[PDB]
């Protein structure tokens, strides 16, 4: 026996485990779990700007104005939109929203409307507009959707309504109007007067009509009776022009987008918390540096790679051997 | 493992080598110890480097689902559009998973590279001035005391210094 | 020369191939392939429960029921449907069905349907329901869709047409009907006295309606009028309301879901065999435990997953040295 | 191959040899004969039988193709359709083709490292008992009787037993 | 000392690059290039056979025959459409064009057209047919989109208007339609003498039908009015019939689909240019035999694959070494 | 490198190789020069050849974009359209980027693993009538002229023939 030299490698106390193609669960001396898998359980501003709260209001009952979305009247520049499943207060006179889908697609590219007060309802001296129903009511009295005016007769008359707006805003312009669509004949001759009525609506590009249809339906929200919502994107210098003998819903304003950028609408029952992030999920907010999460597909901000993996570990050192 | 040496024909790691993957442990009449081979630790440690930034890197365009609703008379459209973000999803965890196995299998075999050449150079180096014990160690024909053990470590050592000397004992 | 121990290995018979990056066309001494390339040429039951064959009927035909559909009038659950490309028997009145593809897909997810008579035809005791067509004649006299009612003039009169339901069924239901655009005017007095006419139909959600549009066309099945069809899913417990002044093509039936699961409609020629699978496509039926399959993309049940490789053996055993 | 070994220094298979992938080929004065090394085939078949298990799990999340129909008036949203079913089936039909060349590349090259690891551990124990002939082989210094042989194949060779008799036919 | 033999490898003067997993920036004796990055910056020939160049025409102003479009009034064989991003030339008289883009989509697939007088306009003898507008004024005076026929009052009268055509041409036609939508009624007595007008179209598939709409618009090209085309694709041997008491915008012609097969609208502001290619993007044409490139997604012809990479180099060499 | 060769115990290239990738530089009392091994190149060129027709082959079912238009009431489908061929697209990408990466790796492993087997099959052939230096080469225990030289490049060396003249010079 004599001195010797010999050749060999590390090992340590780790009990990091690594898959290869060939074994599985081998142990190493050293690893790099590269998968996010945790998340804060709570919807936060996305970078100091915080999300709209629709709370119990679609975005239909914000942006028509049904009278329980008050707090929505004016808000300001949003980083994502918060709305429920099944929000309870939508189109409080039952109806349809003609390209809904379309219009909740376009708020994913819109951080911030300027509300504008386009048609305002005073200058509709010809007809009456305190029109309202007990299904929008407000302290117990018949109301209606804050941004919309339902013109009716006015001294037993209904003359021609014609209203119209060239789009000096600066911006494209959202612009919603409606048709009443009446349960009976009766409801019709009281509130228009006229018979076999239009409503008109023109813009360089639109042309879009109808004839009102009167017609026995369930009762929603008490209601018989239908208002059909249709909308419109307003080009800059763009005029648009209504047009009714009977069953105009109008708009009152109209939504100037004044700020557009990489948003969305989350689908979410939680409420807002007093919480700051750069990545947020709808079952929580992501804070890491790892390249990918399993948290959820539908993330808001700047994220890591999403993958449905329960587990990404790199192994670094070598196989650790006993 | 591919190349033989880790769990191989060296059949067991070294708790006491605290300061590097690879590297030798000495024993003459002026004692005995540990120390790791610093070239060959930094070499590997700059590939696993360049491995895992491409691993994440090639993964940076990757699809992401963004958020659209349909109407209950829109539910082709629906699912055609569920139907591919779920695709672009499986397509990228395969991907992700894949990478990770094929490379994991790769990075232990690299290491085991490693232990090898690393053996082979000092082997190579010794020649018949040491008898090669099978196990990760040789035996040296003459007595080599620190500043000859630091010779073999740094790739300095005088084969024609012991000639003799192991010739003489090895011819025994 | 003295005693010896040598190093080897296996070889073997087998002329199994396999290709790798570096080489192709390899010999190895064992082999698995991992593609399924064979079928039965079978159409069959899918673990035991039989498609449903609508054999020279379409998915039209058979809702609205064609005359030359009668075998399907009550069919039991079924585990895919199997349509031709072109079904002979579909709109006997030739005309249109709004949103059929909606309607096909639907039936991806439905197993069964119960058929429920929810407005009587003998309930129409102020107009003619006897109304039928040379073009959906049965034993030579003119006949009509057997599901639906053909509402015509009764003593020269056509009053006002009400009709509704309260879905009570206790799951949703698919409801069609349809509206007669006629040829000319001597069809639309002949058939409905009155002229400028309508069909209405309302839901909670629906409130869809029509106007007849008289104009000569090429005959089609003998004739020149068109019969446009739409559909409803009604939900349970909302009721569906029906009014016209003519031209109304009313339901008698509503098809309820009884049974929801991963279905399909397959296209093809074939006829069912006697003959049992776990997995069936369009070509014939696939028995495997085989990972993959290169059978055809549209397959029902429990499947391999389907790649267009020719082949894919994975070597197993080590180069077959001579 | 990559690892010289399979149709390399070892020239050619054994048919005799039946009963495994890897193993032994002995002659002395009581006779010769074939035997397998069940150590090193066990954990090959252990690896291998892991590796297509690996390659089948991997695409278990993959495409389907869920038939849907579309208007004369819907024929880009049928293109669409189409264009998507038939990219995805092309992106997997390439993850199973290539995914199954690259396997199959390294299989043939695991099983060429298998070979040659048994080699250099049969090697490794004989050390200057035997010549090493370049074949595969190793030719004894000394006569090696079965119970010889049987200590070689289970790792269990008595090198200062044979020394001796080795150091003394060697040296002339 | 004595005799030796050494083993050893090839190096060269190459700086060829290749990065691996590993390592990055190697140096290679040997390398291949596979992606090609460049393109003549010119638009071609394809295989001989020209683009239909458009110029400061639509598809839409191309057919209907916007008379700044004349030179476009017979074409030959295509191998692809240039189109610009905003054409000038298309809707001179202003309003829409129904089905548009699946119109564009069609066009991938037809290399050409044979244009058949199906309705010639002197066949109108009840009608007056040389009616026109200055929004399509050719040196000075009133016209029209040169296929198209704005049947007018002849005498004061409008009696129904009918034609139809029997598609015995061989092959699938294109035929496009319109309807005028009047700004006002005065327009309407001037131009129809009727009121109440309808444009009624049928085929054996199509019922397709309209109600004028009278109504105020912002002015495009300085008119109020609009004309709503739509079109339809005639079968081999079914028949058009088209029947109205006002404002019909009547095709004169109808263009048959007399060579099929892969082609496409490339979008361009660019011109052709003398030069031939078997591979066209819109940035310019492409002649190599790499497998990839990365010059422009959007391609027609015999191309290699596109992809993003900057770079695409093999290694064949072995690493370089000084 | 994997296999320890180039840029390893054969520590350069030789410029003065220039008709092969492997090869051989002799040196005797008739004078010195370089050669090519032409077996083992021809080998590794079928085999590069090969690999780079393979990876081309495999992307040969990849997407195209197809161009299709949109109105403004579309935009959900436009978008649907747009993030399906992007999403192939950086498929594709990805596909093409790390195959390239992965098989470089694996082409410069190839070379070094061909570099040492046609080291070894030499050091198998010479046995002990030479010294193995550590670097590549082998010094004679024997005069080796053209022809002997010759004889081992093609694989015919002759041990027997110098065995006597070898042991003699060796054991001195
Ligand atoms: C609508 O308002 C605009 C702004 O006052 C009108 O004026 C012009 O339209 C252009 C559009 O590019 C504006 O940017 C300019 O401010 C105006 N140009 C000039 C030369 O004054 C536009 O005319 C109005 N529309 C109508 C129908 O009168
Ligand atoms: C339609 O029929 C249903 C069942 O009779 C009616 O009754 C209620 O509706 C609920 C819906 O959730 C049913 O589940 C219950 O059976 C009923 N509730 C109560 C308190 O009796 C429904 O009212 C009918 N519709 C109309 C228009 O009368
Ligand atoms: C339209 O024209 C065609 C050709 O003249 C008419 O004639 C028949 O239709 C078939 C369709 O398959 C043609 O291919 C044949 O040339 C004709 N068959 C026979 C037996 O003559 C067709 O009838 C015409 N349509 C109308 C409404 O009269
Ligand atoms: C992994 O190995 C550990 C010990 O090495 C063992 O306890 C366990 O069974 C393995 N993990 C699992 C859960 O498969
Ligand atoms: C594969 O090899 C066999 C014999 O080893 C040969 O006959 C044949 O040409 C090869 N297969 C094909 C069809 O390429
Ligand atoms: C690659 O290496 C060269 C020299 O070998 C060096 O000049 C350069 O920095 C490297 N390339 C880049 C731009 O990273």
């Amino acid at each position: 026996p004599g001195d010797q030299i010999c050749i060999g490698y590390h090992a340590n106390n780790s009990t990091e485990k690594v898959d290869t193609i060939l074994e599985r669960n081998v142990t190493v001396t050293h690893a790099k779990d590269i998968l996010e898998k945790t998340h804060n359980g709570k919807l936060c501003k996305l970078n100091g700007i915080p999300p709209l709260e629709l709370g119990d209001c679609s975005i239909a009952g914000w942006l028509l104005g049904n009278p329980e979305c008050d707090r929505l009247l004016s808000v300001p520049e949003w980083s994502y939109i918060m709305e429920k499943e099944n929000p309870r207060d939508g189109l409080c006179y039952p109806g349809s929203f003609n390209d809904y889908e379309e219009l909740k697609h376009l708020l994913s590219s819109v951080k911030h409307f300027e509300k504008v007060k386009i048609l305002p309802k005073d200058r509709w001296t010809q007809h009456t507009t305190t029109g309202g129903s007990r299904a929008c009511a407000v302290s117990g009295n018949p109301s209606f959707f804050r941004n919309m005016v339902w013109l009716t007769e006015k001294g037993s008359n209904y003359p021609v309504a014609k209203g119209s707006y060239n789009n000096t805003s600066g911006e494209q312009m959202l612009i919603i109007w409606g048709v009443h669509h009446p349960n009976d004949e009766t409801e019709q001759r009281t509130l228009y007067q006229n018979v076999g009525t239009y409503v008109s609506v023109g813009t360089s590009t639109l042309n879009k009509r109808s004839t009102p249809e009167i017609a026995t339906r369930p009762k929603v929200n008490g209601l018989g009776g239908r208002m059909e919502f249709s909308w419109t994107l307003l080009d800059m210098w763009d005029t648009i022009n209504f047009e009714s003998t009977g069953n105009l819903i109008a708009p009152e304003y109209g939504f100037k987008i004044s700020k557009r950028g990489s948003s969305g609408i989350m689908k979410t029952e939680g409420t807002l918390e007093n919480c700051e992030t750069k990545c947020q999920t709808p079952l929580g907010a992501i804070n890491t540096t790892l390249p990918f999460h399993n948290v959820h597909p539908l993330t808001i901000g700047e994220c890591p790679k999403y993958v449905k993996s329960e587990k990404l570990v790199l192994a670094t050192g070598l196989r650790n051997v006993p | 493992g591919l190349f033989g040496a880790i769990a191989g024909f060296i059949e067991g790691g070294w708790q006491g080598m605290v300061d590097g993957w690879y590297g030798y442990h000495h024993s003459n009449d002026q004692g005995s110890g540990y120390a790791a081979d610093k070239e060959s630790t930094q070499k590997a440690f700059d590939g696993i480097t360049n491995k895992v930034n491409s691993v994440i890197e090639k993964m940076n365009t990757q699809f992401e689902a963004v958020g659209k609703e349909f109407s209950n008379l829109e539910r082709r459209l629906e699912n055609l559009n569920k139907k591919m973000e779920d695709g672009f999803l499986d397509v990228w965890t395969y991907n992700a998973e894949l990478l990770v196995l094929m490379e994991n299998e790769r990075t232990l075999d690299f290491h085991d590279s490693n232990v090898k050449n690393l053996y082979d150079k000092v082997r190579m180096q010794l020649r018949d001035n040491v008898k090669e014990l099978g196990n990760g160690c040789f035996e040296f024909y003459h007595k080599c005391d620190d500043e000859c053990m630091n010779s073999v470590k740094n790739g300095t050592y005088d084969y024609p210094k012991y000639e003799e000397e192991s010739k003489l004992n090895r011819n025994e």
